[PDB]
């Protein structure tokens, strides 16, 4: 009913770095 | 003190996800602040006003030193942007080399999805080349006035470290940590050859990826796809960023490989993460990646294999402390690749401006098992090298 691996919601948590020009 | 490079070792400390930064002082009384290393662009700015997420931000009232250069900048990113005021001040770096710079400071006064709640930074350190420093190319950046003004060789090495950095069991759980050598390269932050590609064009650090490899399986698309519009090395990313047709390529790839079709289309696009039981993540399913870089002579190309544990970054304070959480780190990018921490936390980094080429050695601290590691192997007999470039067409 349960069990691995599993999936929540999430993620970003990112640095990107300068736009061109 | 000497400014030896054993002092720089370990200058670096970030949280997973929100860059590396090393400790700077700027103006006079010096004022300490911690700064963003940014290799994917050009301007030295920080916090000059307040803001919810800074813990501290520069005083221009209280430096002696300053000097107002009466120009705004505003400067955007991929993500966040910034505005502020230029300016020069005196900056050291107390765990860099020993010496004082006059450098252009944007003084920042607003800005937008910049500053991250709780991250320990105050500012950004732009370590790339004049052509891409706003607002526009003559603002020297930090690095060529340290050059310019003192005698600091013209190369920089940088080691992050990721959850491979040694911490005491009481510190944060998501803490990284590396170091930045500044005029030289440091034999104890990497084993094994140190391999070379050309920097391109001095702007951002460009360089030519020639061949992909995933499991050791070619990706099999034509080379300018790699490296359209261009191929960056950028410690201020988190993921490998990726060309679109080149991301769907490696997914599809990555999934064959490790028998994963069945995860959700979600965890491949990174809005959700993937959760085992501690200490019994499946590392071994899961493929091996390798770019080829163009090499130093002609129709040479050398490669750098980076490992699961590079690409599935581990996520705190998501679930219990009985599951290991993991964000897939390989991303789509509509402005060419970009090696960001994924790639680098694999490597020692040789930024050698003087030789305008880019080294590459395996890392002393990548998180690897006790079956695989990070490689850089080479030589590889590539040819039509130069085809792999973009150009404006």
């Amino acid at each position: 009913g349960g069990g691995y691996p599993y999936f929540i919601p999430x993620g970003x948590g990112e640095v990107n770095x300068v736009a061109e020009x | 003190r000497r400014g030896s490079f054993v002092e720089m070792v370990d200058n670096l400390r970030g949280k997973s996800g929100q860059g590396y930064y090393v400790e700077m002082t700027v103006g006079s009384p010096p004022q300490t602040l911690n700064i963003l290393v940014d290799t994917g662009s050009s301007n030295f700015a920080v916090g000059a006003a307040p803001h919810p997420f800074l813990h501290r931000y520069y005083q221009r009232q209280l430096s002696s030193t300053y000097r107002d250069l009466r120009k705004g900048v505003y400067v955007p990113y991929t993500q966040g942007k910034w505005e502020g005021e230029l300016g020069t001040d005196l900056v050291s770096i107390p765990h860099g080399p020993n010496v004082t710079v006059r450098a252009n400071i944007a003084a920042i006064t607003e800005s937008d999805k910049f500053f991250i709640n709780g991250s320990n930074w105050e500012g950004i350190l732009g370590l790339a080349y004049a052509e891409i420093a706003r607002p526009d190319d003559s603002l020297e950046p930090f690095f060529d006035s340290l050059v310019k003004q003192t005698h600091v060789p013209n190369l920089f090495s940088l080691q992050l470290c990721g959850a491979g950095f040694p911490l005491n069991q009481s510190e944060v759980l998501a803490s990284v940590g590396g170091s930045m050598i500044i005029g030289g390269i440091d034999h104890s932050l990497y084993t094994g050859s140190l391999w070379y590609t050309p920097i391109r064009r001095e702007w951002y650090y460009e360089v030519i990826i020639v061949r992909v490899e995933i499991n050791g399986q070619d990706l099999k698309m034509d080379c300018k796809e790699y490296n359209y519009d261009k191929s960056i090395v950028d410690s201020g990313t988190t993921n490998l960023r990726l060309p679109k047709k080149v991301f769907e390529a490696a997914v599809k790839s990555i999934k064959a490989a490790s028998s994963t079709e069945k995860f959700p289309d979600g965890f491949w696009l990174g809005e959700q993460l993937v959760c085992w039981q501690a200490g019994t993540t499946p590392w071994n399913i899961f493929p091996v990646i390798s770019l080829y870089l163009m090499g130093e002579v002609t129709n040479q190309s050398f490669r750098i294999t980076i490992l699961p544990q590079q690409y599935l970054r581990p996520v705190e304070d998501v679930a219990t402390s009985q599951d290991d959480c993991y964000k897939f780190a390989i991303s789509q990018s509509s402005t060419g690749t970009v090696m960001g921490a994924v790639i680098m936390e694999g490597f020692y980094v040789v930024f050698d401006r003087a030789r305008k080429r880019i080294g590459f050695a395996v890392s002393a601290c990548h998180v690897h098992d006790e079956f695989r590691t990070a490689a850089v192997e080479g030589p590889f007999v590539t040819l039509d090298m130069e085809d792999c470039g973009y150009n404006i067409p």
